[PDB]
RNA sequence: AGAACCUUACCUGGUCUUGACAUCCACGGAAGUUUUCAGAGAUGAGAAUGUGCCUUCGGGAACCGUGAGACAGGUGCUGCAUGGCUGUCGUCAGCUCGUGUUGUGAAAUGUUGGGUUAAGUCCCGCAACGAGCGCAACCCUUAUCCUUUGUUGCCAGCGGUCCGGCCGGGAACUCAAAGGAGACUGCCAGUGAUAAACUGGAGGAAGGUGGGGAUGACGUCAAGUCAUCAUGGCCCUUACGACCAGGGCUACACACGUGCUACAAUGGCGCAUACAAAGAGAAGCGACCUCGCGAGAGCAAGCGGACCUCAUAAAGUGCGUCGUAGUCCGGAUUGGAGUCUGCAACUCGACUCCAUGAAGUCGGAAUCGCUAGUAAUCGUGGAUCAGAAUGCCACGGUGAAUACGU
RNA sequence: UCAUGUUCACAUACCAAACGGCGCGCG
């Protein structure tokens, strides 16, 4: 049909959605929702911006990740839903704006410093 | 380091360079599984004639400047302080300091 | 409170490398080796014709010097037998054809390395530390330096008791990563030791890049 | 072109007292042989001789 | 039988130039370059000790970055690959010319 | 940023004395080569092969040998004679100068005062007016977008299919770099001295320095380093120099610092199974296949690498088991067998297999880190390096609690 | 509710155009 695009990013995730009218399918990486994320938070975070925007029944998503872990990927598939939808809409943005899905969230990791044991654990001082 | 130290290091290095050929083909024998015993032991008992310092493992890298055994980095040939003085002149292409 | 080297924290961006050559890790270390010789040689050769720079580059198995020197006429010699004699010895030591240009450089009050030298020389044949610093900073602004900074260290005049003395004039802005500043030591070997000198000469504010 | 009828090795270097593969240029080197391309740095004038 | 060339610098601007300079002399010279693809840089970081003796926290991060570049040219002509041969580069670029 | 030998600077014994490392002459010899006996080796005696590159050729330069000394040599002492480099207060917001004015003067003022700021930040005042070094910015990285280009990277839409982006292809997307755009209290309302600012909101990927780095003012501590280096003075010079083999730096009544692993069920074990990032590689990384319980071995592609190799991420998820035991926790310790690196693993390597199965049940007084992708926890890589990390330096995965207030 | 801190030692100072036919013309 008409085939709605979005890039989604997350600490090391990279989603390509690919909103597409019809029944509620999503299919990750040649792979069922449930399949590809056996995790109830990363379904929820994937499917969220559907629910907000009364379209779960509605639409078909081919969706690619590459990078990160569970976590990441699915921030990454849901910014890129939700940049779709806007592509797809562009009435949503307020209501996707208010919801919070817009905004890149843009933590990544802090590197290690010299001196420090991490980015930020200093190793353990004595006076004597 | 001394001068002695250094000297000490440019023999290793000629003396390993000369026995290279010899060395290589003695270890070979050792090594070789479908090889005589009596040959094996004899190639080990030349191993150990032949000159110590002929052993690649002999050899210390050393700063090519002051010859410092340590804190030595093998792109450079330089050990840190020397490394460190060359890049702030500029006399090391390409390096500069690093943020990220 | 010891400070980033200018050079190196300018280099890429106002400053350029001396050394200009790529080389993968198997022959890096042994071009390095060949400039410091290189590099020595002509120091030692050239310390009375006043040597700025040398930039030593590379291409295609084959050495290009540039030495940049207030005095031309003196490197060269009459009809190039010192250039060429010169030429021939770096051809040696890096084991490649080698080129020599030599570089004029117009105002050396301006060149931080060569106005070093010229203190540092001073220092060594007595010269009053605080007078020699002081003429250096005056020649530098009247010639046109939009700062400078001197310092020297160490034993001054022979005292017992080492102490460092700076003069500073003009603007010299060190934290500034786009602020032209040229920068240099040298080493006087006084009777009673070493002496320090630094020199920092802030042409201007390069905007380019 | 080398080995022609004007190759600089075979006769000699066409610029003033200066080499064809680029490698010296300065009568310091007078007289070496490069290995570039083989020419000999020497007088041009020379190049009407050989 | 396309020529492929890869070109290594340490300053990224050479690059760029230097590879533009090898595209015009293939559009010049009439050939099908396919174009100046820029092929990820070798970011080779190095941390070394600051101070000559004691005190380990305090240390430098130099790196030392390679560029690449991959022009391909399709159908190699006379004038091009002998244009490609009398080419010579900026010094400080090494490229390498891969027939296949 | 890595002590078996080396390193190595220390000890023991064995040795050398213009010398291991340079220049300089003298004169005898091409270098080098190949073996032999004695020796722990340093070496000391031999036996063979070559006896050459270039000369105007009265020989030279490359390179040994011997003798003379001038000298070499010193990781010997002084960091309180020094350069250079570094820590530190402290990434704290401060420290000064010129001219003027005030004071007999040391000095003051500027640089205080009213606000404000992360900031001597900014505005207003004001015998100050200006300036400098600092703050901030300029730099790197990360977060959004756009243009360019498309292999070794990509696969949306097309056909083919061994259902593998694999092959025709495509240039869309991810991504790869290069160049641009973007964030400035710019816009809005209020508070405010007609202010600087502050409080909220609008848009926006990002909001008030956006996150993180680099960047360390004048100076302080006669702080650290004469053992990186250099260096003034002093000292040794048939020895405080040089060569060698073996040992030591790994000792062990004990005391402390920094770590790792644990004490378990938010867990151990078994079987299946998912999702990274960043690196390294030619005296190198080493696939596949075969052998070995295994460490590894044999053969042997590839590949100076978005191509090949290291290289299977682990925590997670599912199913099972164990059922609170000093245990199916814990792995120290020791016995036996091996592998690899290496002339050589006794002192004194790493690793594997089989056995063994200590202490330890959450730790006295006291004390440390951390404010967000942080802490905690999980793996991965690199330097040094023949071999030898629980250290260091980097990388991603999951991912908190709390901040009333001074 | 909070006691104590050995001795002596402080530096700086007036590189400048080239070779052959065919012609016409001058002498
Ligand atoms: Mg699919
Ligand atoms: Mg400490
Ligand atoms: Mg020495
Ligand atoms: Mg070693
Ligand atoms: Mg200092
Ligand atoms: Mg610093
Ligand atoms: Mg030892
Ligand atoms: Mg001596
Ligand atoms: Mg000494
Ligand atoms: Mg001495
Ligand atoms: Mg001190
Ligand atoms: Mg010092
Ligand atoms: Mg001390
Ligand atoms: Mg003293
Ligand atoms: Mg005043
Ligand atoms: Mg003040
Ligand atoms: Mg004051
Ligand atoms: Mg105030
Ligand atoms: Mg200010
Ligand atoms: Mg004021
Ligand atoms: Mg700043
Ligand atoms: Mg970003
Ligand atoms: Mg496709
Ligand atoms: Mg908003
Ligand atoms: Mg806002
Ligand atoms: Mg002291
Ligand atoms: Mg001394
Ligand atoms: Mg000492
Ligand atoms: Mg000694
Ligand atoms: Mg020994
Ligand atoms: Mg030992
Ligand atoms: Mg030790
Ligand atoms: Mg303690
Ligand atoms: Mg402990
Ligand atoms: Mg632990
Ligand atoms: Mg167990
Ligand atoms: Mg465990
Ligand atoms: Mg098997
Ligand atoms: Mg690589
Ligand atoms: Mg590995
Ligand atoms: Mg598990
Ligand atoms: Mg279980
Ligand atoms: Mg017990
Ligand atoms: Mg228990
Ligand atoms: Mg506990
Ligand atoms: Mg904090
Ligand atoms: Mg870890
Ligand atoms: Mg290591
Ligand atoms: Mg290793
Ligand atoms: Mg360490
Ligand atoms: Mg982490
Ligand atoms: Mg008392
Ligand atoms: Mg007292
Ligand atoms: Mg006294
Ligand atoms: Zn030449």
């Amino acid at each position: 049909e008409n085939q709605y695009y979005g890039t989604g990013r997350r600490k090391s995730s990279a989603a390509r959605v690919f909103i597409k009218p019809g029944n509620g399918k999503i299919v990750i990486n040649q792979r069922s929702l449930e399949q590809y994320f056996g995790r109830e938070t990363a379904r929820m975070v994937v499917r969220q911006p559907l629910e907000l925007v009364d379209m779960v029944e509605k639409l078909d998503l081919y969706i690619t990740v590459k990078g990160g872990g569970i976590s990441g990927q699915a921030g990454a598939i849901r910014h890129g839903i939700t940049r779709a939808l806007m592509e797809y809409d562009e009435s949503l943005r307020s209501e996707l704006r208010k919801a919070g899905f817009v905004t890149r969230d843009a933590r990544q990791v802090e590197r290690k410093k010299v001196g420090l044991r991490k980015a930020r654990r200093r190793p353990q001082f004595s006076k004597r | 380091a001394k001068q002695s130290m250094k000297a000490r290091e440019v023999k290793r290095v000629a003396l390993a360079d000369k026995y290279f050929a010899k060395r290589a083909e003695l270890k070979a024998i050792i090594s070789d599984v479908n090889a005589s015993d009596e040959d094996r032991w004899n190639a080990v008992l030349k191993l150990q004639t032949l000159p110590r310092d002929s052993s690649p493992s002999r050899q210390r890298n050393r700063c090519r400047q002051t010859g410092r055994p340590h804190g030595f980095l093998r792109k450079f040939g330089l050990s840190r302080i020397k490394v460190r003085e060359a890049a702030m002149r500029g006399e090391i292409p390409g390096l500069k300091k690093a943020s990220w | 409170g010891q400070k980033v080297h200018p050079n190196g924290i300018r280099l890429g961006i106002v400053k350029p490398w001396n050394s200009t050559w790529f080389a993968n890790t198997k022959e890096f270390a042994d071009n390095l080796d060949s400039d410091f010789k290189v590099r020595q040689y002509l120091t030692k050769e050239l310390a009375k014709a006043s040597v700025s720079r040398i930039v030593i580059e590379r291409p295609a198995k084959s050495i290009r010097v540039t030495i940049h020197t207030a005095r031309p006429g003196i490197v060269i010699g009459k009809k190039g037998e010192d250039v060429e004699k010169l030429r021939k010895v770096v051809a040696d030591i890096a084991g490649v054809p080698a080129q020599i240009n030599i570089a004029e450089v117009r105002k050396p009050e301006l060149d931080a390395k060569l106005v070093a030298d010229s203190i540092t020389s001073q220092l060594e044949r007595r010269v009053m530390f605080r007078r020699a610093m002081k003429r250096a900073v005056q020649n530098a602004m009247r010639l046109g330096a939009k700062g400078i900074k001197v310092e020297v260290s160490g034993r001054l005049g022979g005292a017992e008791i080492a102490r460092t003395e700076w003069y500073r004039e003009g603007r010299v802005p060190l934290h500034t990563l786009r602020a032209d500043i040229d920068y240099n030591t040298s080493e006087a070997h006084t009777t009673y030791g070493v002496i320090g000198v630094k020199v920092w000469i802030f042409k201007g504010e390069i905007l380019g890049g | 072109e080398r080995d022609g009828l004007f190759c600089a090795r075979i006769f000699g270097p066409v610029k003033d007292y200066e080499c064809l593969c680029g490698k010296y240029k300065r009568l310091k080197h007078r007289g070496v042989i490069c290995e570039k391309c083989g020419v000999e740095v020497t007088q041009t004038k020379v190049r009407r001789e050989r | 039988q396309r020529i492929r060339i890869r070109l290594k610098a340490f300053d990224h601007r050479l690059i760029d130039q230097a590879t533009a300079e090898i595209v015009e002399t293939a559009k010049r010279t009439g050939a099908q370059v396919r174009g100046p693809i820029p092929l990820p840089t070798r970011k080779e970081r190095f941390t070394v000790l600051i101070s000559p003796h004691v005190n380990k926290d305090a240390r430098d991060q130099y790196e030392i970055r390679t560029h690449l570049r991959l022009v391909d040219i399709v159908e190699p002509t006379e004038k091009t690959v002998d244009a490609l041969m009398r080419l010579d580069l900026a010094a400080g670029v090494d490229v390498q010319i891969s027939l296949g």
